[PDB]
């Protein structure tokens, strides 16, 4: 009874636990009564419920300091009853543990200990372990004794005390700054992949054993360095206690000849010898490169042995062999056969909302100034990866050390906390470290669910509609496509003048279905067909697979056919090596992987009409220039983020701009906003942007349509009927 | 109990200052 | 195995393959397995360490040795039969070969039903449809499918029952049935590793999925069976049997379903080689890989050897007006090539397709290569009737719907643009649908708004061009 599955926390305060509503009227307790948590060997905790909107009926929601105070791990079962009957303490002794404060002295109850529990109303019990961040240290302490027992809350005039040596942390207690799940920002969704492949043969290995369902035994992870494929693998096997092993490139290849090879052997064994356990193997490719690349007696032979080894893993029960490599054909295509490593995870690249997580993680220990934005450094932050985001954190700490060390000039051998406790880092730090850092990733190609959405496009009522019948009916809705005997679409060509929103429509559409937006650029499609690297094609559709569902957006379709000469062309036809491709990888994708295909082209009359046909983008949707109420909606939407004055008349505007593009009347708006600064600039040597600053902008900004090109796209129009 | 209701206080605050 | 031979160090490997063979010897009858032949005895021009040299020669010297290993058949496994020193393929040694290639839909149907043998399937499972929708997977795929579904069907159940011990309740596992939606989940993870190999197989299509050309159907059946299913006739009369035809026509009249739907009923396998394929050849100066394409058929014989779009080439390099050259290119010379070295003992019959036939390198029309010329008209009245009904043939279509009035009015389309209007109206219906839970037939209302936008893809001027070419054939 009472018997609910323990979860992750999404709030990391130690004492709190989230329980869904249902779970609060079966308990028969109230929003914030304090509980009791039943855990494993002879052991409980004590902590405050609160109900939220995310938790799972049947689960209980519990961070990392819970889990291991009640000695249990994620996917186990504990039981929860209600307490009412807590007191308040008046003496707390507290000690931190020996393994956590080294080369710190100071003042612990004024750092660390009186913020933490001066009016928390924590509950405590004897014998708790709990976690302090402060002063960029995460120093953890343990309770040893209470007047009351065996728990109580803590009032605003408990005393506590803290007098004695270090406490010698115990074998079978992990120290809560071990790698776990909550230490990973971005690519939540690999990491949950990942768990339901290894956590059910790791946790239950009587299950697999007792099945002919054979469990996975090798999972690559790949993606750029820094993107914590070795953290993820960590965070696994100290999530579930798998015993962790740990081989990389360098380590194995820097033997002589039958000593790289007896090693990778051993590694094996030890594993098998401590099941349930994980190999991590990190730069792979370093170890058993694609064969076609080495043709060396070592490098041959370490490739068999890492083989053969992967093989035996089905007599070797219970072990799982993790790999990282940067990309999946980067090694021998024997590894990736049914068996060895037959898994495979993209770990990629993480978006700006991966990245603000990131920051915040490799934060916890910092003070921020109140100035300080992580959201608008994210957004900055275009083309780093974690390991970047984490030498980003530390630069912007050394500075802030800096600044203050230099005018204390206390030196000794240890640090004091006051010192680190009351040092502030501020945004200039900050922003002074991403001058300093240097993108890893920065030339990698960008997968992120788009930020644009319905309300930043103007106008084309009808064409938003119509893309969701096409991206979201044929997987919210199979059952009817199948009933009527319909082949969804595999795409959409987008047609029309130059800056009417095209893009925008791919990535909203994207955004609305919560899919990967993957945007190639007409500079991308020219340099495959210039550098006669066509075959480039491959990797692109690949990957849209790879990153499925997503929406994959050829932009300036007709760019090969322009530097082909474009009205009057060469001695050649519609086809090219570039379009040739994506034809082909078009006709081999099926739509069960959930990959919508969208092109845009400004010269619909040179592209080539194969893919036009069924089976491509067969569905074309034309884009016209916006009329008078979509032009007021999209001077709206682009000025959406601007302190726009109230005597702006952008019904006025919108009248006189009666040719203009979506794209033209972004010029005007920025226009206007280059004059606003320049006054506001000027005043300093105003607060919002007034009506001089639109109609002086009008003076210079022109429509970029012409009629000539108008009627180009009406003809061709009329000609679809 | 009142200590309970007092912690219950607490912890929402608490939890409303991380999801703000 | 491979890597088992490779991970030894000089003078072990070698040995260890040659105790391989007396230990077969002493054991005779025996049968000895050499998996990842490429990666013991590869292509000599693609090794020159001393290890790798030896172990081809010691392979080379113990399949010779068979001549008195009595009763000792030596297998082995590759994944090209030109990925290996050709001296294993020579009289001897490996000199016989079977190509193995990727099941088909019926095959991969009985694969998932092997692999399920011990699963309890719930009645909403549906392994056919499965097997469809495993477009490019191998039997390890699919079963790793099946392991999927099963650990997902599991998952759902141990969760809820929370039974851990040492051994596993017969019961529980007894009355976990796995449904469809544990498959399709199963196969939105499944990445088949086959997804880019050539497909080989008996096309799903048959003679009642073609509307209309009662008469072509009747040629091809004289073209493809007779020479098989009467040699003596041939032989009789010192008839040469023709080695191919060419279809010429508007673009969407049936041209493929014609060579799909009569290597069908000869049980051969079809092999399509469509305009992408051709260009891509053409485009990177890779024609060698013709050789590669008549082989196959060669391999999978009997087979019709299809060639779509034969045209692409010449309209990439100008059609109307081409370039500085003539008529021949690279990829249509090596087709040549290959057709003058088949024979037609070998049941390889070649069909090519074009839309513009006025364009197509003369050669291709001689005796022995693509001699026969079949002309696809657009369907008539009657046709477009058959055709209307083969494309709605899956349908849910209301009887309201007048289909012969639709092929009146319809007088200019293809059958292609039949489909179209087929598949519009199937849209339209589908929208409905949805829209009324937040309907059960196409209406006629469906197929008349179709007709709105509907249009012919094949113009008069168009017409005229392919009848031109028609009369010149008499
Ligand atoms: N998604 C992420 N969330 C949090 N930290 C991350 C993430 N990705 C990378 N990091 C951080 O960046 C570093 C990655 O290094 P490591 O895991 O060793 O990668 P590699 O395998 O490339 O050596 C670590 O300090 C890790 O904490
Ligand atoms: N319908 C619209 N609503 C809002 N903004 C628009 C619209 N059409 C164009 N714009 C503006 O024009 C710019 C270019 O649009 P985009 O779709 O990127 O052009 P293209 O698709 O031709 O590359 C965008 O940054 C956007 O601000
Ligand atoms: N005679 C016909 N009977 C039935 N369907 C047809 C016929 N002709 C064309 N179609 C339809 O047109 C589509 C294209 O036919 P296909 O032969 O593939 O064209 P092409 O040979 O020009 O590539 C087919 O999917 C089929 O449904």
């Amino acid at each position: 009874p009472n018997r609910l599955i323990v979860d992750e926390a999404i709030n990391e305060d130690n004492s709190v636990v989230s329980l869904s509503q249902p779970k609060m009227d079966e308990l028969q307790l109230f929003r914030g009564d304090t509980v009791l948590l039943k855990g494993k060997k002879r052991r409980e905790a004590v902590c405050i419920v609160l109900s939220d909107d995310t938790c799972s009926d049947e689960k209980i929601r519990m961070n990392r300091v819970v889990r291991n105070n009640l000695r249990v791990r994620l996917g186990d079962v504990i039981s929860i009853q209600p307490c009412p009957d807590v007191k308040y303490g008046k003496r707390i002794h507290v000690l931190p543990i020996d393994d956590t404060v080294e080369g710190i002295t100071g003042n612990l109850f004024e750092v660390y200990l009186k913020p933490y529990f001066l009016e928390a109303y924590r509950p405590i019990r004897k014998g708790d372990i709990f976690l302090v961040r402060g002063g960029m240290r995460a120093v953890e302490f343990k309770v040893v004794e209470t007047d009351p027992s065996p728990y109580c809350i803590v009032a605003p005039d408990t005393v506590i005390h803290c007098e004695g040596e270090p406490i010698k942390r115990e074998d079978e207690e992990e120290s809560l700054n071990e790698v776990g799940y909550d230490d990973i920002g971005g690519c939540r969704k690999q990491l949950a992949q990942i768990k339901e492949m290894v956590e059910l043969p790791l946790r239950h290995p009587a299950l697999f054993k007792a099945i002919g369902v054979k469990p996975p035994r090798g999972i690559l992870l790949y993606g750029p360095p820094g993107t914590g494929k070795t953290l993820i693998a960590r965070a696994v096997a100290n999530e579930t206690g798998a015993f962790f092993f740990l081989i990389n490139g360098p380590e194995i290849m820097s033997k002589l000849a039958g000593e790289s090879e007896s090693n990778l052997r051993k590694a094996f064994e030890e594993a098998e010898k401590n099941a349930p356990a994980i190999i991590f193997i990190d730069e792979l490719d370093a170890i058993a490169p694609k064969r076609e690349k080495t043709h060396g007696e070592v490098e041959r032979r370490i490739v068999s042995q890492l083989l053969t080894l992967m093989d035996g893993l089905k007599q070797r029960a219970h072990v799982i062999v993790m790999a990282a490599t940067n990309r999946p054909n980067s090694i021998d295509p024997a590894l990736r056969r049914f068996g060895r490593f037959d898994r495979e995870v993209d770990i990629g690249i993480p978006d700006a909302t991966g990245r603000l997580e990131i920051l915040q993680i490799h934060t916890k220990n910092m003070k921020l100034a109140d100035d300080v934005d992580l959201e608008q450094v994210a957004n900055e932050t275009h083309g780093h990866v974690g390991a970047d985001l984490a030498a980003l954190c530390s630069e912007a700490a050394l500075q802030a050390i800096r600044k203050k060390m230099d005018l204390i000039d206390l030196e000794d051998e240890t640090i004091d906390a006051e010192v680190m406790n009351s040092l502030a880092v501020t945004m200039d730090d900050f922003r002074w470290a991403l001058s300093q850092s240097n993108p890893s990733a920065l030339r990698e190609t960008v997968v992120e669910v788009p930020q644009v959405t319905w309300e930043d496009i103007g106008g084309l009522e009808d064409v938003k509609r119509e893309l969701q019948e096409l991206v979201q009916y044929p997987v919210e809705h199979p059952d009817k496509f199948l009933k009527f005997g319909m082949t969804p679409s595999k795409g959409v060509l987008f047609y029309g003048p130059p800056g009417c929103g095209k893009t925008l429509l791919a990535k909203a559409i994207a955004n609305e279905c919560q899919a990967n937006f993957i945007s190639i650029k007409g500079p991308e499609l020219l340099t495959m067909w210039f550098g006669e690297s066509e075959a480039n094609v491959r990797e692109i559709f690949d990957k849209a697979r790879q990153a499925a569902p997503c929406v994959l957006f050829f932009d300036e379709l007709d760019s090969i056919a322009k530097a082909r000469g474009g009205n009057i062309g060469d001695g050649g036809g519609a086809a090219d090596r570039v379009i040739n491709q994506i034809l082909t990888e078009m006709d081999g994708m099926s739509t069960k992987k959930n990959v919508f295909i969208i092109g845009a082209t400004n010269r619909p009359d040179i592209i080539d009409p194969a893919i036009l046909r069924p089976g491509r983008l067969d569905q074309l949707i034309y884009i016209p220039l916006p009329d008078e109420k979509s032009r007021v909606a999209i001077l709206k939407a682009n000025l959406r983020k601007s302190p726009v004055a109230k005597d702006v008349d952008l019904e006025f505007l919108a009248k006189m701009t009666n040719g203009f593009s979506g794209a033209d009347l972004t010029e005007i708006c920025q226009r206007a906003c280059k004059l606003a600064i320049r006054e506001s600039i000027e005043s300093e040597i105003v607060p919002e942007i007034r009506r001089d600053h639109f109609e002086e902008a009008m003076r210079f900004a022109r429509r970029s349509v012409s009629d000539n090109d108008i009627r180009k796209y009406e003809m061709f129009a009329q000609t679809l009927q | 109990t009142n200590e309970a209701q007092m912690a219950a206080a607490a912890a929402l605050a608490r939890l409303e200052q991380k999801q703000s």
